[PDB]
């Protein structure tokens, strides 16, 4: 008898400039007639209402917000964007129980291609001391978000033993950062020689690789 | 409910129809019964074709005044002139994020 | 000067149980229909449940009905979220929310068999431009704080987000990127805080 409204955002990613206006679109699986709310988050931030009932601004909501929509078919508009805008974007629907949220829409600074600065940092003596090896390769300043990292021993592709980690859009040059930690006990650590780590990315004409000889 | 929240009762604007000669001053009457102390309170004014325009608000030619008993205000139009003929109204607007208004019933000036 | 204040966050063990409490002031809490909403570490807005201005009615997500219980008490202002049969996949931050908008700011759950520790501070020595860092791993539960040289160096600086190890454990890395030829004219330490250990470390990085 009770169904999940699924509400689909898209695009997930708007890339725009300051200034530039912004459209994001929420489908929602059947009608939810205008019971359609807009909501804001910042990182490390409650979520904030910016549009309820498909198209009231929240109190306090600046003009260049707006909402429409119904049925199905949900906009939100910013007619130019502020530097303070460039965030994630949830929508809700509160039509039917249980209230169901889109999975979000990011809007990030767009910006010029940009070829990642590669580091590569073998185990510190003191953590070998400890029983296990950390190598950790690192990503500077990137644009845009995907990048690709494998790591290599002794030419050998690994799988299932790194984890990444990426920052959120650098306020001043709209860049963003990774680092991949690809970890090892110490006894296989010392079973090999080169560890070598390659990154992929659009600004890069083909693969980087850095390495390093376990002994220097 | 529909809705998980309190219902509340809009404002009651009184007399239904007043009538006073130019030159006085006309004096309405917002009742509204609050359930928070988180509103406002709007008088508005619709021409003949329901365009709104608002005159004065609690908080700050017309006035509005809040009585001391709580729950009553007063909406007066100082030295009446008669391009102020129509229709009159108030609303309470609440100050939570989403905002709600009741508006009272129409009375005639 | 309407608020909205959640406690009763912290570490629980799976199948155990755990109440959150949300204190409303500034408002008429007995006119306000409540939420819980939940948030994912790196992940989406996750509705939870709600409850009446009354208390006549709940509804619940279906990841958490019969788990969970949501009551209220209108004569002291609180909401409650009582959490049982906890999993792993039960840990983000709980925000309660009024149904007209008002949002407190969060507390983090953490469903886990690991107990408290501090991190282990490892140097990313450097080998133009150079980079460096910490990495700070093995610790629990989130979060962390990194600085560098007490505050002074933020030019240059990524902390990345934790990872949370097949073992329970969490680790990160900060980095900062510097001219190569202050690696020998200026001094680099990490300042590495984890309220929950209660440690504080300085950890100097410098090329070997
Ligand atoms: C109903 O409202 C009255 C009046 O108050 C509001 O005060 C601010 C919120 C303002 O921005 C407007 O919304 C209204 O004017 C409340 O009575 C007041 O109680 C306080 C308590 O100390 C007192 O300082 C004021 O003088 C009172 N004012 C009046 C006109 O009586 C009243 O408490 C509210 N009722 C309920 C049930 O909340």
């Amino acid at each position: 008898s009770t169904g999940e409204i699924v509400l689909t955002q898209s695009p997930a990613t708007l890339s725009l400039s300051p200034g530039e206006r912004a459209t994001l679109s929420c489908r929602a699986s059947q009608s939810v007639s205008s019971y359609l709310a807009w909501y804001q988050q910042k990182p490390g931030q409650a979520p904030r209402l910016l549009i309820y009932d498909a198209s009231n601004r929240a109190t306090g909501i600046p003009a260049r917000f707006s909402g429409s929509g119904s049925g199905t078919d949900f906009t939100l508009t910013i007619s130019s964007l502020e530097p303070e805008d460039f965030a994630v974007y949830y929508c809700q629907q509160s039509s039917n129980w249980p209230r169901t949220f889109g999975q979000g829409t990011k809007v990030e600074i767009k910006r010029t291609v940009a070829a990642p600065s590669v580091f590569i940092f073998p185990p510190s003596d003191e953590q070998l001391k400890s029983g296990t090896a950390s190598v950790v390769c690192l990503l500077n300043n990137f644009y845009p978000r995907e990048a690709k990292v494998q790591w290599k021993v002794d030419n050998a592709l690994q799988s299932g033993n790194s984890q990444e980690s990426v920052t959120e859009q650098d306020s001043k040059d709209s860049t963003y950062s990774l680092s991949s930690t690809l970890t090892l006990s110490k006894a296989d650590y010392e079973k090999h020689k080169v560890y070598a780590c390659e990154v992929t990315h659009q600004g890069l004409s083909s693969p980087v690789t850095k390495s390093f000889n376990r002994g220097e | 409910l529909d809705s998980p929240d309190r219902p509340w009762n809009p404002p009651t604007f009184s007399p239904a129809l007043l009538v006073v000669t130019e030159g006085d001053n006309a004096t309405f009457t917002c009742s509204f019964s609050n359930t928070s102390e988180s509103f406002v309170l709007n008088w508005y004014r619709m021409s003949p074709s329901n365009q709104t325009d608002k005159l004065a608000a609690f908080p700050e030619r017309f006035r509005v005044t809040q009585l001391p008993n709580g729950r009553d205000f007063h909406m007066s139009v100082v030295r009446a002139r008669r391009n102020d003929s129509g229709t009159y109204l108030c609303g309470a607007i609440s100050l939570a994020p989403k905002a709600q208004i009741k508006e009272s019933l129409r009375a005639e000036l | 000067q309407v608020q909205l204040v959640e406690s009763g966050g912290g570490v629980v063990q799976p199948g155990r149980s755990l109440r959150l409490d949300c204190k409303a002031s500034g408002i008429t809490f007995s006119n306000s229909g409540m939420h819980w909403v939940r948030q994912a570490p790196g992940k989406g807005l996750e509705w939870v449940a709600v409850i009446w201005y009354d208390g006549s009615k709940r509804y619940y997500a279906d990841s958490v009905k019969g788990r969970f219980t949501i009551s209220r008490d209108n004569s002291k202002n609180t909401l409650f979220l009582q959490m049982n049969s906890l999993r792993a996949e039960d840990t983000a931050v709980y925000y309660c929310a009024t149904n007209d908008d008002y949002w407190g700011q969060g507390t983090l759950v953490t469903v886990s068999s690991a107990s408290t520790k501090g991190p282990s501070v490892f140097p990313l020595a450097p080998c133009s431009t150079a980079a460096l860092g910490c990495l700070v791993k093995d610790y629990f539960p989130e979060p962390v704080t990194v600085s560098w040289n007490s505050g002074a160096l933020t030019s240059g600086v990524h902390t990345f987000p934790a990872v949370l190890q097949s073992s329970g454990l969490y680790s990160l890395s900060s980095v900062v990127t510097v001219p190569s030829s202050s690696l020998g004219t200026k001094t680099y330490t990490c300042n590495v805080d984890h309220k929950p250990s209660n440690t504080k470390v300085d950890k100097r990085v410098e090329s070997k």
